[PDB]
């Protein structure tokens, strides 16, 4: 049935993050040093996996996000080009 | 089914 | 309130999901994307892998931003929309092939 485990896993994370975000996390993060810490570790864990994806492609906050916009742009052009070529071969 | 729904949906906050 | 115990399981579910996510990411990144593409001949298969890669990164960035306590999800929501746009073009293309 061709089910995608990866995409399913990705969605669970989003739900989990989102559900987590709905709480007053800033309130608890500021209230408890212990909580703040694990939380950063889990986020870093999430961060580690995302950079690994970026390492796979291999093509200051301002300076940072700008850099992310750049990678999404890189991926989407490869895709547009793939689409353009299918459309052309048909036509 | 749409993957992107997960972005919109509301969390199960207490 | 002052009661943090309710907040903790939300995190656990999140952490559980992250652990579950790692093996899948290692499978995806077991080879560089370019090397993966080479291992494909079907143009369709290629377009699929790429859109998938764009989807995971955008979603992981989205999840990151949510946990950071970012109020505004619009820059990632905008990019996420763009990705849907390209995923949409992939499907409509398929329909064109089907009719063919
Ligand atoms: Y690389
Ligand atoms: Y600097
Ligand atoms: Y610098
Ligand atoms: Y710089
Ligand atoms: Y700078
Ligand atoms: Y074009
Ligand atoms: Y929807
Ligand atoms: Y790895």
């Amino acid at each position: 049935e061709n089910p995608d485990v990866l995409l399913s896993r990705v969605i669970n994370v989003v739900r989990a993050a989102s559900s987590l975000a709905s709480q007053d996390v800033d309130f608890y993060k500021n209230l408890d040093r212990g909580f703040s810490k694990d939380l950063k570790s889990k986020a870093d864990k999430l961060a580690d996996m995302a950079n690994e994806i970026i390492l796979s492609i291999d093509e200051d906050i301002s300076d940072l996000w700008n850099n992310f916009g750049n990678i999404m742009d890189n991926l989407l052009e490869m895709s547009d080009h793939s689409l353009d070529k299918l459309n052309c071969a048909i036509n | 089914t749409d993957l992107f729904d997960v972005f919109e949906e509301t969390p199960v906050e207490l | 309130m002052e009661d943090i115990e309710k907040i903790k399981p939300y995190v656990r579910s999140f952490s559980k999901a992250l652990d579950e996510l790692k093996p899948e990411i290692e499978k995806l990144t077991s080879k560089s994307l370019d090397e993966q593409l080479l291992l494909l001949s079907d143009e369709r298969a290629k377009l699929e892998l790429i859109n998938r890669y764009a989807y995971v990164l955008s979603s992981l960035m989205f999840a990151n931003m949510k946990v950071l306590g970012v109020k505004d999800m619009s820059p990632i929501l905008g990019e996420l929309k763009r990705v849907k746009s390209y995923m949409d073009k992939a499907k409509q293309y398929d329909n064109r092939i089907t009719k063919s």
